[PDB]
């Protein structure tokens, strides 16, 4: 059986229904091995992956998505660790609109399949430097609405914030 | 907090945002 969860930042998506723009990195494990990749995608549209980045247990990566407009903007991934740095611009053609209302540091059970991805144990996750702009302000998660997954009558996370963090550990 | 079944993390709910970044280190993940 493989395990998988991912995590992402992005714009809308909560109570913005008709669009969401995110980015990142999702981890997968299945018999003694495991898989890492980095994607970004612009909710209708499918989720894309950045095939000319490698990234690896323990490397630092810092995730930013940017709207330009309601409808234009970018996804960049960079590993820190390897110097490496991909961005995907979106000039339009989009199949949604953003209502710019959602700022979120996520850890997900994503859909694969039938249902969701059985869903990994990755001990713990912790967003540092985690700010948001608005207005030409930069905010941090203080006021943040706090989420957990809950699936079976089982809770499988606990998100604990900071100031300038968030923490996502598997439980 | 709120619950759901595929979102864990933190939502910020306003107005005008155009820019969110983080910075996290890649996980070691086994079977949950």
């Amino acid at each position: 059986e493989e395990y998988c969860a991912s995590a992402w930042v992005g714009i809308d998506g909560d109570t913005c229904e008709t669009a969401i723009l995110q980015t990142g990195v999702d981890f997968c494990y299945e018999d003694g091995q495991t898989s890492y990749d980095a994607w970004y995608e612009w909710y209708p549209d499918y989720a894309y992956d950045f095939s000319d980045i490698t990234i690896s247990e323990g490397d630092s990566i810092k995730v930013t998505v940017e709207a330009t407009s309601k409808s234009s903007g970018s996804a960049t991934v960079e590993n820190l660790t390897t110097g490496q740095s991909v961005t995907h611009t979106f000039s339009g053609n989009v199949e949604g609109d953003l209502c710019e209302t959602n700022a979120e540091w996520i850890v997900e059970d994503f859909e694969s399949g039938d249902s969701l991805v059985a869903f990994a144990d990755f001990g713990s996750v912790t967003f540092t430097n985690a700010e948001a702009t608005s207005g030409g302000s930069t905010v941090g998660p203080s006021d943040a609405t706090v989420m957990d997954i809950e699936q079976d009558g089982s809770v499988l996370t606990e998100t604990s914030v900071s100031g300038d963090s968030v923490t996502v550990t598997y439980v | 907090e709120e619950y759901s079944s595929n979102w864990a993390g933190a939502v910020l709910i306003g107005d005008g945002y155009t820019k969110v970044t983080g910075e996290f280190t890649v996980p070691s993940v086994s079977a949950g």
